[PDB]
């Protein structure tokens, strides 16, 4: 539910 | 325990220089209101992806919880973009090097209402770094400090990493031949500039999330989520 | 003038130039209202501005600046100076903001005003940070005069003279820490920790100013607020 | 001019 979560995990 | 604290000063410098994001290019093509908004928005949108991977390589940042990482980036992302822009523009007095194919001066900030004031503040910061002869090893320390400090009050691990970067900056100035007085003087000068960089970010963010500026441009969903954080 | 003083002479001048802790018009019986709390804060800050103006005149190097530059520096930093004073007064009162000796407010009083509780928490976090750091009054007066000379130095030669005074206050800070028994590494660290807090004080001021305009203010507060809008 | 300039020059 936040783009920042995904980019920080990839 | 965190690995960042066991690193040495030269190891801290080396890791920070190696994590540096690339210098991106703008689109190729006089600027109006929307065209300059689209050019700068597209550039900042692509820089954010490199910034997030750069942040993960800042020593000690990975040791944070995923929430703490999100919060620091949401608070300092425009500050980080500005000190990069200010750094890139050091060799170009009176001009802001957004991209190698995009140099702007005051008059180009005039076709966007209210942006001249912040262009002037950005030009003053860049000229200030130029007169201080800011080195790249000092720059990468200041930018990482911005990442960790700007959202530290909104815990104990971040402050001992900030202490670690401070040791690094002093280690750089002592390595450059500065005396003890010139060391802490120059340290204070660099850190007081961060207060102005914070000020430019707040005034600049204020325009970004204004409903007027919000509706002129296709802001990306990522740029909107970073913007809504400053609700 | 200011460049001729020593560090102890610098501390002596700043400490003696300290403004008093003004009292509020708070009636503990009269029921809390976001109009009353606003008026109370506004009446206090307006009276504090008079002492701050005369305080700045006693800051070393400030008189040497032109009348135009003195106006600019106070216009950009007045809320910053008010905040760090409030933060400093509230050190011994965890979870409370001491706006006045007769006016202690916690989080939920800030809820009486819309959008002020977030700034209250940042002020509380700053006050807590000074408490953990065991901030000394000699260090507080150094930081407060740094805010006066730094918050508008890049918003204007004459700026070169200010930087020499700023370096003088840095020498004063290091002098205090070295006298406190701190090691060279501890001096540099504590100096950095203190100046990084000014970035947060700047952040709180910009956010508070953003709420301040889009306003019952006084004629002096209006002219100060107009400089940011 | 301003109230601020007034008090500063007194
Ligand atoms: O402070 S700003 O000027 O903020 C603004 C952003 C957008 C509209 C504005 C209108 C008036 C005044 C300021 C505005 C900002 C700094 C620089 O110029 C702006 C801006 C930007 C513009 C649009 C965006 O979507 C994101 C960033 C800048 C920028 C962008 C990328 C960088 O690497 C460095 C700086
Ligand atoms: O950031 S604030 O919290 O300001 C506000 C923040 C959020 C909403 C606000 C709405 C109306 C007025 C101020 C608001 C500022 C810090 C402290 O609280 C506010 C405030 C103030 C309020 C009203 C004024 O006319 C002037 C100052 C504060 C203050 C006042 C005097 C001090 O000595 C120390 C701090």
């Amino acid at each position: 539910h936040k783009i920042l979560h995904r980019l920080l995990q990839d | 325990n965190s690995l960042a604290l066991s690193l040495t000063a030269d190891q801290m410098v080396s890791a920070l220089l190696d994590a540096e994001p690339p210098i991106l290019y703008s689109e190729y093509d006089p600027f109006s209101e929307a065209s300059m908004m689209g050019l700068l928005t597209n550039l900042a949108d692509r820089e954010l992806v490199h910034m997030i991977n750069w942040a993960k390589r800042v020593p000690g940042f990975v040791d944070l919880t995923l929430h703490d990482q999100v919060h620091l980036l949401e608070c300092a992302w425009l500050e980080i973009l500005m000190i990069g822009l200010v750094w890139r523009s050091m060799e170009h007095p009176g001009k802001l090097l957004f991209a190698p194919n995009l140099l702007l001066d005051r008059n180009q900030g005039k076709c966007v209402e209210g942006m001249v004031e912040i262009f002037d503040m950005l030009l003053a910061t860049s000229s200030r770094f130029r007169m201080m002869n800011l080195q790249g090893e000092e720059f990468v320390c200041l930018k990482s400090i911005i990442l960790l400090n700007s959202g530290v009050y909104t815990k104990d691990h971040i402050h001992r990493v900030l202490d670690k970067i401070t040791d690094t900056l002093i280690h750089l100035m002592a390595k450059a031949g500065l005396t003890l007085q010139q060391q802490h003087q120059r340290l204070a000068q660099l850190l007081l500039i961060l207060s102005h960089i914070r000020h430019m970010s707040n005034k600049g963010m204020e325009h970004l999330y204004s409903m007027k500026c919000k509706n002129v441009v296709p802001l990306s969903d990522l740029l909107l989520e970073m913007l809504d954080a400053h609700r």
